[PDB]
């Protein structure tokens, strides 16, 4: 004899019961039941209560979600005397009904999307779910609450198991106060609502028309885009920019004006090209980020001429007795740091007392070749990209009368190692105008494993880093240099 | 409520409004001089200078366009519906109470002109509402009376 | 077969019976100080000694179970039909004769508890079975 | 009838079997004389006359023994045994279809003792067209029999086909201690052939679960890794564990061993190294033989700890900054890191203690710093070199004294230098005959000029020619310093400059 056998109710609630233990034809007291939950726990008679001297009330407090025991939904309570159980019992079920709601704007302020998951309700069978809402014409109170009147809503079930509800037309300014609504064989239950307002959940689009670009003579990358359509205009723009590549190495700037269309940022190597894209949100930083725009890609121009001309070497070929030898200019490709971002064509300037002065534009090719007949002649090599030609460019000048001087007195070569060698020199006492030194090695009998390096005139000595063969013989020549050309140079052949 | 930020809520939507008014109009692409007669009972370009009469004629113009058969204009009417709801908001802010303008009867005209012409009484009917809801903004700017 | 390997083989069958019922009912814990009325049909509350006594309370252990839809116990019950006649060769080894008679069950009382209390029966059941093998796991040696 | 009739005309049979077939060929009007017919195999193989059997007259029979699966001959799927008279085969034939009846069955059961699985493989089957295939089982009542054998009741089970190319179906509710009796029956037009049926108990055939929280440590003060773990819930029966071992890295060159006693939940193995990680997996599998072993278990790592406290204190030695007229001397103490014996795993932090007669003894931490500056005032300061992991400081450690007065105590007498080569110099020397009590001798060289070319050695007090093995330059100008080192200090030094 049981009132009531089932019950409803969700967590977070208290509970009551009524008992009346019939054996054979006897009633017993209500002061000797014994009350019992799934046969296990011996319940506190604390919670118990005699409302008759027939009847044993138990009270139950702040209940709390069931685990499932197997194919059982509920627990089994029983009302006992002493140690004699009645086969019959109750049934207890509390369902989880906190469940949460994820709604959104679509950037053209046309729909609502709302999304939830059934994941809680899945425990049971037989249950059915309808969302019921109300919409208020004004905000959102502080405290949503179940209206009275309030409407089903139609939502599909998605493949991520989420269930996604549409609203269309919408009310930017109305509050839709909602909450979901299960409804099983036993009655229905409600999740704690919710209100949302469709203006604080928008979610912009992407920014448009974006365009990178490094500002000339300045290094600055500036992007230009085109903000999409928005009430206000008052959006918080994020953009995001990096190297590319394989991987991005993104970095990010704000721009907290609204009213900016474009902005110019600091980048390291000018020479890159580099991936940007940009997202915005609402300026007060409510609703979502819009996507990210699509990536722009920046140009690798020549921001600024080459820093310096190439140095260059010359290699006489041509009899001692000739006044006429040709000439060949040996020289380098400028590096990064020289070339900036490119060497477009090298260009190499001469320099004679009767006809003046021309240049050959050499093209990609770090030689040039050329006979030598005047007494004074100076060259000069430029580098010339996009922008025009290199700043500081080494000079050389050739002079008959000049090179007979011999301002080389002594010169010595020992070999470290196979990787090292030092060189001693001293120098004539007289006081010659020497810019530098002038180190220039090979192998003796090759005539194609040429070496030179200049070196500063104030240095005396001198260590090269090179891989030395002992068994091969290396010829060793320094060459002082002047204003008016190359002074005699010192030869000497081993160490 | 501030009452500041009721009249920035109603100046946004009198820029959504002029900006969805834009958008349709791009599509509908109308020459302004075709003259429809017939027209008298869409409210004029004339200054609007108080409270109630932006709420009459903005009812006036809410009526005019859910005639119209198409979604937009309805959704608008929606926006003019809410319009109104700042409207009488702001109304209550200054202690002035706006007629209540529910009793403007349906105008015997509109059954008679719509038929005739759909499309160019929707066009000329977005035009004078825009201009009006301009003249409304540059209104609420110098605090218009009740 | 030898004798050994049956009794050997015996006592591995009831200890793997007894590890399942355990691993079962763990999300099944009972209190066996309460009793409950209308179960006496199902026995456990004595000691056991004999071959038939337990000849006839395992058919009786069977039938209850078999009234029971549940998978799990569709599989103990197949394992108890294992060991019963497995204590029935058991028995033919000791050298008695005796004449085999079983049977006899007049279960519409258990049909009445199983529409009534599918919970109770089944819980009662598994701890009586469960104390009963362990009391002839006892007896066994 | 037909000038050729073959009775019975198409026969199926298995491998090894015997078959025979029977004809009476008619060579126009004449029906050919039973002695005078040959028999041919897809008019490729004459069949040999031994064979040949007489029936009558007119009937002739061959009898196929031993037979051997047919081999598909492009769409034909059986040898054609073609009834001749002499070589004059008619374009008729009896088709003789062999297949292999011996198809091994694979079968499984779960570690939860509640699933039975088994698989067979179709391999030889692809060779009868219209051949349709059916599983057929028999449950005994308890063990399989001894001689398997097809029961004339069976059940039939449906089996699939997967990716695989093999064929799967199971059993649930299963039969713990029931012998199952079954067999693959194949049914086609004409007739039915059964495979050699084979029992299973199921108990023999059961994997279980690899064993869990296995834990991993390395023995502080004996030096065994030490490894616990727990036993499968099932099976209940007693169950042999094998252990395996390796390094941390790309590639594991693991190390077996095993593990008898199932009452054993911990064990224990030597170890080649300490401060590593190394990973380690464990598997069970019944100790008779039955079932089949656990896979493996999931991979451990150990963690590194400081097993001791450091074996040696580390070598130091001294830099003299300070005038010598001054009495203040600054006094820089250079040392090397531990190495991994000497280090054992690691150490923490470097702590550097003193002694004097006046302020007694104490200890400067250095952290990781493998230097320590400090002044000189004392005339007696003993220091020491500490190395402490997380366990203390080192057992034996280094000791150093400065002395002012026995600093001009001149011990050394000779010193010579002889270069060998750039990568090897000899020195030697000879003693004063004072009856000094030289803890050990200190070599220090450097180039001369160069402040950091700092370098030194500590030598034993007996030798009296060492060789330095070093890059030495024969253009740079090289000082050498030997240092007689004695309880009470460091002695005066003698020094050479070059070779």
């Amino acid at each position: 004899v049981y009132f009531p056998p089932k019950i409803l109710t969700s967590v977070g609630s208290n509970a009551s019961f009524h008992c009346i233990y019939k054996n054979e034809n006897q009633i017993i007291s209500s002061k000797q039941i014994v009350w019992w939950r799934n046969l296990a726990e011996k319940i506190p008679e604390i919670q118990y209560s005699i409302v008759s001297d027939r009847v044993s009330k138990v009270t139950f407090s702040n209940l709390k979600a069931t685990r499932p025991r197997g194919k059982f939904t509920y627990d089994a309570v029983y009302c006992c005397n002493e140690q004699a159980c009645h086969h019959r019992y109750a049934e207890l079920y509390v369902i989880d009904v906190n469940i949460n709601i994820s709604c959104e704007t679509d950037g053209y302020l046309t729909k609502m999307t709302c999304r939830w998951s059934p994941s809680t309700i899945q425990s049971l069978v037989g249950s059915t779910v309808q969302l019921r809402y109300h919409r208020r014409s004004l905000y959102c109170p502080d405290s949503p609450s179940i209206h009275p009147t309030s409407e089903p809503k139609n939502c599909v079930l998605q493949r991520d198991g989420f269930y996604e509800c549409v609203f269309q037309p919408i009310f930017l300014l109305s509050g839709y106060t909602m909450w979901i609504r299960i409804n099983h064989s036993l009655g229905s239950l409600d999740s704690p609502p919710t209100c949302v307002l469709p203006d604080s959940v928008v979610k912009p689009l992407p920014p448009s028309n974006v365009k990178a670009e490094i500002t000339v003579n300045t290094g600055l990358l500036k992007v230009s885009w085109e903000k999409p359509v928005f009430p206000e205009n008052n959006l918080q723009f994020q953009i995001r920019y990096g190297l590319s590549g394989k991987e991005i190495q993104w970095k990010t700037h704000e721009v907290f004006d609204a009213k900016s269309k474009s902005a110019s940022l600091l980048v390291s190597d000018l020479c890159a090209v580099y991936v940007v894209q940009v997202r915005c949100r609402r300026l007060d930083g409510l609703g979502y980020w819009s996507n990210w725009s699509s990536p722009a890609y920046t140009l690798v121009m020549d921001v600024k001429v080459p820093m310096r001309g190439p140095e260059f070497w010359r290699k006489m070929d041509g009899d001692v007795t000739k006044k006429e030898r040709n000439v060949t200019l040996l020289w380098k490709p400028l590096t990064k740091n020289d070339s900036l971002c490119s060497v477009r064509r090298y260009v190499v300037k001469h320099r004679t007392a009767h006809n003046g002065t021309w240049s050959e534009d050499v093209g990609n090719r770090t030689n040039l070749t050329f006979l030598w007949t005047e007494p004074a002649h100076t060259v000069t090599v430029l580098a010339v990209n996009s922008l025009g030609a290199s700043l500081v460019n080494f000079n050389l000048t050739f002079s008959w009368p000049m090179s007979k001087v011999s301002a080389v007195e002594s010169l010595s070569a020992y070999p470290l190692s196979s990787s090292c060698v030092i060189l001693s020199w001293t120098l004539s006492p007289d006081d010659y105008s020497l810019l530098y030194l002038v180190i220039e090695w090979k192998i003796l009998n090759e005539d194609d494993g040429m070496k030179w390096l200049r070196i500063p005139s104030n240095v005396k000595k001198f260590y090269i880093h090179d891989n030395f063969i002992p068994i091969e013989k290396y010829q060793f020549s320094l060459y002082p240099v002047f204003m008016e050309g190359v002074g005699k140079p010192k030869i000497i052949n081993g160490f | 409520v501030p009452i500041q930020k009721v009249q920035d809520d109603t100046k946004t939507l009198i820029k959504t409004i002029v900006t969805r008014i834009n958008d349709i109009s791009h599509t509908q692409s109308v020459s302004a001089k075709q003259r429809v007669t017939g027209l008298d009972f869409i409210p004029g370009l004339h200054p609007i200078l108080s409270l109630s009469k932006m709420d009459q004629t903005l009812a006036v113009y809410q009526q005019v366009l859910t005639s119209l058969p198409s979604q937009n204009v309805l959704q608008i009417a929606n926006d003019l519906e809410n319009l109104r709801d700042l409207l009488h908001l702001l109304a209550f802010s200054k202690s002035c109470s706006l007629p209540q303008t529910s009793g403007l009867q349906k105008p015997e005209s509109l059954d008679g002109v719509l038929e005739a012409s759909l499309y160019s009484t929707e066009v000329v009917a977005l035009s004078r509402l825009q201009g009006s809801l301009q003249d409304i903004l540059q209104q609420l700017d110098v605090s218009p009376e009740c």
